[PDB]
């Protein structure tokens, strides 16, 4: 609906102000900070 | 009752075959 009035005055483009932040889902992984512990374990049993 | 893994310090699979002379 900001689209639908752009074209109105317009008959007469990236948003700047909105800046996303960076949560990522965690990766499967035992040894890297970041990223949850399932899986194979680290002892070998 | 724990069961070692092959990827365990000192369990391997590949045995250390011996020299002849030995």
């Amino acid at each position: 609906r900001d689209t639908r009035r752009k074209r109105r005055q317009g008959r007469s483009l990236p948003d700047i102000a909105d800046i996303p932040r960076t949560f990522r889902t965690p990766v499967p992984s035992t040894l890297m900070p970041g990223g949850v512990d399932v899986g194979p374990s680290v002892e070998s049993y | 009752k724990r069961v070692p893994n092959p990827n365990f310090l000192g369990n391997c699979n590949i045995k250390d075959f011996k020299p002849p002379y030995i």
